[PDB]
C-alpha cells in the first residue's frame, strides 16, 4: 500500500463503543446534599448526542457509590474487541478528584483506573473519555497504563461547576452543542475548544446571593491521549 | 443557577 | 469585508511574547534536592525551539523561590499589548502542583495568578502557556480568569517525570522536536499530542535499581484555551 | 523564693480570656449546605460552660466567610496583656482542615494563623484553644510561632463528625459535660482524652440509611502546647 | 472489691509489647533523598530509652517501602494477647501524611490501618503509639476502629522537622531524655508535652544558607487515645 | 443523627 | 534516567 | 542541622 499515517486513532471498528452515563439527581438525605435539578436535561442531551455518534448508550440514574464502582468494574471486564473506544460521563456532585454516589464519594482515580491500559486489555490503544460535569472545589471565577484518557471537567481545577435547574449544566449543554454541530467536522480537541469558548462567553451566574452571582466559568481539557480522535471514518 |  | 471566524487566536501582533525559561539545576544544600543533570540541554533546546518561533526567550539560571515570585510578578507588570501570546518554561524538581525554587517550594497556583485575565490585561484574550518539566509526586508507570491558560505538564497527574542526565528530559526533548518539525503545520494541541504519543512509545527508564527500571511516561496537557492556536499567521 | 517549676500555664492573669463561638447553623441556599440542626443546643452548653470558666464569652451567629476572617483578625489585634489564653469554638460543616462560613469555605490555618506567636504578641507564651465541631471528610466509623496551639478536633482525620439534631454534637455534648465536672479538677489534656472516651464509648448513629447506620466517632487532640493546662489557679 | 475506675490504660499485661523502631538512613540513588546522618544516633537512643522501659525493641535499618508494609503487616498479625500496647518509631524522610521507604514513599494511613480495632484484635483496647520523625512539608518556623491510636509527630503539620548529624533529630533527642527522666512519674500527654517544650526553646537552626537559618520547631501530639497512659503499674 |  |  |  501507499505511505501510512497513524496519527489518529482507529475510529473505523464495528463499534464505536459504549457510552456510560452516571446521572445522579437525588442523593441520600444523610449525605446532606441537594439534588441536581436540570441534571435529566444533561442526561438526555447527552444520550442523544452520544446516539448521533453512534455509540451504545447506557444510561443508569441515581448510583451509589458501591454501584459506581460495580458498574465501572463490570463494564471494563467486558470485551471491548470489536469497540473503537470508551466514553464514561459522570455527572453529579463533586470535589477535586472526587464524584458523589447517591450515598458517598467515589474517587475518581478508582473509577479510572479500571481502564487503565494494563487492566483493560481489550480498551489499550483506544481512546477512553472520562467526561465530568461536578464540581471540583469551591473557588469562583509498551505503552504508559496512564496513555490514551482523556478528562473532559467542566471546570478548571478547584472551582464550582454551573448547572441550570432548566437548561441544564453549562458545560453539558455546550458540549453537546459542539458535539451536534462538529462531530463530523472537527478532531475532538479542536472541539473541546469551543466547548471552552461557549461557556466562557455565553454564560453568567444569576444569583440573588452576591456571593454566586455574576460568576463565570472555564471547563478543563485534560488530555494524555496519543493521537487525534475524530468521530468519523474513512 | 447552582453549583455542583 | 467577508465572512470573519474566531476560532483561532490572534497569533500577527508585532511580537509573539516573551518565552520565559526558568531552568534550575543546582539547588541549595539545605534543601536535599539533586542537581538536576541534563537539564541545562533543555534549557538550551527550548531556547533554540521559542526562538525560531520568535519569541522574545528570557533563559533565567538557578532561581531561589523568591526570585521566580519576583520575576513572575515583574513580568506579569510589563506591557504585553503588542505581544501576541506568553510562555513560561519550569525546570525544576516538583510535587503536585508545586515548583521548586533552589531554596524552597514554590505554589504553580501562585506564579500563574499574575497572569490572570483581570490581573495582567496587557495579556486578557491571549494565550498564557506553561511548560512544566518537574514532578508530580512519586508514582511510577467578561471572561473568566483562568480562561486561555495552558498547562503542558510533563507527566500525568501524581507521577515522577523523567529526564535523562545526558539528553535532557523526555518531555523537553519530545516537545522541541515536535516544535521543531510542526509549528508551522499543526495546532498547538496536535503538536502536544505528537509530544504525548512520542513520549509514550520512545522511552523507557533504564536504572540498576528494580524500583525505577523499565517505567514508562505519559505527559499531560491541560487546555483553559477558547481558542485553536497556530505558531504560524496570514 | 522557693524552688519554682514553669510546667504549667500561668492561668492567673487578671482574666482567663475571649471565648470565642461561632455558631453556624442557616447557610445561604446557593451553598447546598444543609442547617445545622441542634447546633444552637451546642453553643448554648458552650456559652455557659465557658462562662462557669470565667471566661469572656462573645456567641456569633451564622457569619460569612467574609465575616469571620474579620472577626478573627478584628479578635488578634484587640490588647489580651491582662488574659491568660485563647478560646475560639467554630461549629459548622466543614472538610479537612476548612470550616464553612455561612457563604463559602475558610481555611483553619487562615483562621489560625492570626494568633501565630508572631503575629499576636500579646497572646505569646499563652494557650490559645481551638475547638472545631465540624466534617474533616467523608469517612465513617524566641519560640516557635506555631507553638501553644491547641486544636480540640471533633473527629479524626478524613471522617464525618456527627451531630444530633435535638441533643446537639456528640463531641460537644460530651466536651461541656466533661469541663463541667473535670475543670476544676484535670488538666486539660486529661479532661480531652476523658471526652474522647466518652465519644468513642456512649454514642452511635441511627439512620433508616444503612451506609449512615451504626457508626462510631473518636475525637482528635491535637496539641502544639509546651506546658499543662489547669483551668484554675492558686 | 473497693470502688474501681477505668481512667488509664491496663499497662500490667505480662508483656509492655512491641517497640519497632523503622531507621532509614540511606537511600536509593534513584529517589534523590539524602543520608539521614545523625538518624542511627536516633535508633540506638530509642532501643535504650524502650529498653528501659520493658519493651520488646526491634530495630530495622534501611527498609525499602515494600519491605514497611510487610513487616507492619506481619507485625499485625501477630498475638498481642499479652501484650498491654503496641510502639512504632518510624525515622526517615517525609511529606504530609507520608514516610519513605528507602526506595518510595508510603502512606502513613496504610501502615496503621493494619492495627485498627477491627484489623488487630489483640490491640483492641490497647494504647498504639506511632512516633514518627519526618517531614510533613516544607514550611519553616463497640469502638471506632481509629480509637486508642496516639501519633507523636515531631513537627507541626506542614513544616520540615529537623534533624542533627551530630546528635540526632531535636525530637527524638528529646522524646528520650524526657521518657528517661519522667516514665516512671507523669502520664504520657504530659511527657509529650515536656517534650513540646523542650524542641520549642532549646533548640534553634544554624545554617549557611539564610533561608534554612535561626529556624524554630514545635512537635505535634496527635491523640485519639481513650484512657491516660502510665508507662507504669501497681 | 445527622453529619456536618 | 533520573527523576525531577 | 538537616531537614528530613
Amino acid at each position: 500500500s501507499g505511505i501510512s499515517l497513524d496519527n489518529s486513532y482507529k475510529m473505523d471498528y464495528p463499534e464505536m463503543g459504549l457510552c456510560i452515563i452516571i446521572n445522579n439527581k437525588n442523593f441520600h438525605k444523610s449525605t446532606g446534599m441537594t439534588s441536581r435539578s436540570g441534571t435529566d436535561v444533561d442526561a438526555a442531551n447527552l444520550r442523544e448526542t452520544f446516539r448521533n455518534l453512534k455509540y451504545e448508550v447506557r444510561n443508569k440514574n441515581d448510583l451509589t457509590r458501591e454501584e459506581i464502582v460495580e458498574l465501572m468494574r463490570d463494564v471494563s471486564k467486558e470485551d471491548h474487541s470489536k469497540r473503537s473506544s470508551f466514553v464514561c460521563v459522570l455527572l453529579s456532585h463533586g470535589e477535586e478528584g472526587i464524584i458523589f454516589g447517591t450515598n458517598g464519594p467515589v474517587d475518581l482515580k478508582k473509577i479510572t483506573n479500571f481502564f487503565r491500559g494494563d487492566r483493560c486489555r481489550s480498551l489499550t490503544g483506544k481512546p477512553k473519555l472520562f467526561i465530568i460535569q461536578a464540581c471540583r472545589g469551591t473557588e469562583l471565577d509498551k505503552i504508559p497504563v496512564e496513555a490514551d484518557f482523556l478528562y473532559a471537567y467542566s471546570t478548571a481545577p478547584g472551582f464550582y461547576s454551573w448547572r441550570n435547574s432548566k437548561d441544564g449544566s453549562w458545560f453539558i449543554q455546550s458540549l453537546c452543542a459542539m458535539l451536534k454541530q462538529y462531530a463530523d467536522k472537527l478532531e475532538f480537541m479542536h472541539i473541546l475548544t469551543r466547548v471552552n469558548r461557549k461557556v466562557a462567553t455565553e454564560f453568567e451566574s444569576f444569583s440573588f446571593d452576591a456571593t454566586f452571582h455574576a460568576k463565570k466559568q472555564i471547563p478543563c481539557i485534560v488530555s494524555m491521549l496519543t493521537k487525534e480522535l475524530y468521530f468519523y471514518h474513512h | 443557577d447552582e453549583v455542583d
